[PDB]
Parts: C-alpha cells; structure tokens; sequence
C-alpha cells in the first residue's frame, strides 16, 4: 500500500459514574494484526494497558477493570471495540487504540485518542 | 525475564505473555507488508535521501522487515511502547537491532556508486 494504516476511533463521551460507554476503532486497509489493545492516559500520568486481544480471541485486562469492561474484534471489518460498564471516575482518561503487526521488525500504530469523562453521580 | 529500557523511548501469532510484558512472535500464516510511506520513512531514519538517492531505497526495503538476528524479540510494555530484548543475554534496546548494520550497508552502497 501507499497510505500508513490508520486507526480511527469513536465512542468518547461523558457519562455519570455507574453508567456504560464504548469505545470502536477500525483500522484501514486489509492488515493482518497479531494483537489489539487498548490503552489510556490522565494528563500527567503514564499510558497504561486496558485491556488487550490477540488475533485468536486470548484477552488480557487491567486488575482496575476486569468484570467491568470487555474488549472484542471482528477481524473481518478489521476492527476492535471496548464495552465499559459500571464506570468510575478514575476512568476518566484519554482512550488510545494500539494494533501490531510483525514482520521481523514490529509494526505499531496508534488511534488519534478519544476521551472518556465519568463525572461523579447524583 | 524481558524488561523494557531505562526512561522513555525517543519518539504461531499470538503473543507470549512474561510477567506484564508481551514478547511478539511473528505470524506463518501471513506476511505483513508496510506501506510506502513507512518505507520511505525508515529510509530517512537509516541515513537515505529517497528523492536524491532513489538508488538506495532497495535497502531501506530490506531492511525495514529484517529479521531479528539470533534471540531477538520484539516486546510491548505496559505503556504500549515497543522495545527489542536479547533472550540470549538479557540486553534490551528501543531501535531493531538491525538498524545499526543497514545504516553501515547505505554508507558503504553510497560510495560504491560514487
């Protein structure tokens, strides 16, 4: 190809603490990735793994987020989606897309980053 | 036992989980291939001007899907950065550890066609 892949990314938004988001992003082109993941940042806090899939369906979740948030592809839209459920404040971040692929040298890419806001409740 | 390197970095298929990090396998079933603008790229990264030396470019093309020599392995940090570790002795680094020699291949190519 001549265009770089790029990872578009939707679902941000605002919600109360307890309520429900999703996160979506499909990556251009017909790739093949090894794995998919989600990842997150606070302002002046380190990007920190989500949750992550391999191309086989094997998962891996943040101890902060397991039992509340899900991460899914279909490989045939060549696209990965995060359900979050029961969401708390600290939630609140910057949500990035990741896809890799391998040919000797790992290739990277990243989505443009969508933001999560979860608001105290009552 | 793979650990990323010091600071931050300068700007089968499934992988294999050790500890919190993720060393990369490469996939049999199909061949990656990067886009041009990658190629063009990790071109400029290894020292060549693809507008003023077109003929170079066929090493930034075998160079940019180099294998990684002996027990080199790709692996991805909790951050999600990618890094290089030695499984033969422990070494980490941020850059293919092929970069070096394909850089030392374009300066040599170069003047061997003036």
């Amino acid at each position: 190809s001549m265009g770089q892949v790029q990872l578009q990314e939707s679902g941000g938004g605002l919600v109360q603490a307890g309520g429900s988001l999703n996160l979506s992003c499909v990556a251009s082109g017909s790739s093949h990735f090894n794995s998919m993941g989600w990842y997150r940042q606070a302002p002046g806090k380190q990007r920190d793994l989500v949750a992550d899939i391999s191309n086989d369906g094997v998962t891996n979740y943040a101890d902060s987020v397991k039992d509340r948030f899900t991460i899914s592809t279909n490989n045939a839209k060549n696209a990965v989606y995060l359900q979050m459920n029961n969401l708390k404040p600290e939630d609140t971040a910057v949500y990035y897309c990741n896809a890799v692929a391998v040919a000797g040298r790992a290739f990277s890419y990243w989505g443009q980053g969508t933001q999560v806001t979860v608001s105290s409740a009552a | 036992f793979p650990r990323p390197p010091p600071g931050k970095p300068p700007t089968a298929g499934r992988p294999l989980r050790i500890g919190d990090q993720l060393v990369l396998e490469e996939d049999y079933d199909e061949t990656y291939i990067p886009s041009e603008q990658e190629i063009l790229e990790f071109a400029r990264e290894i020292g060549i001007d693809p507008i003023k030396e077109p003929e170079l470019m066929w090493l930034a093309r075998e160079g940019i899907v180099a294998p990684l020599p002996g027990e080199w392995k790709p692996c991805q940090d909790i951050t999600g950065d990618i890094y290089y570790f030695n499984f033969a002795n422990g070494q980490s680094m941020w850059d293919h550890p092929c970069d070096e020699h394909y850089r030392s291949l374009v300066i040599q190519e170069r003047a061997k066609l003036s």
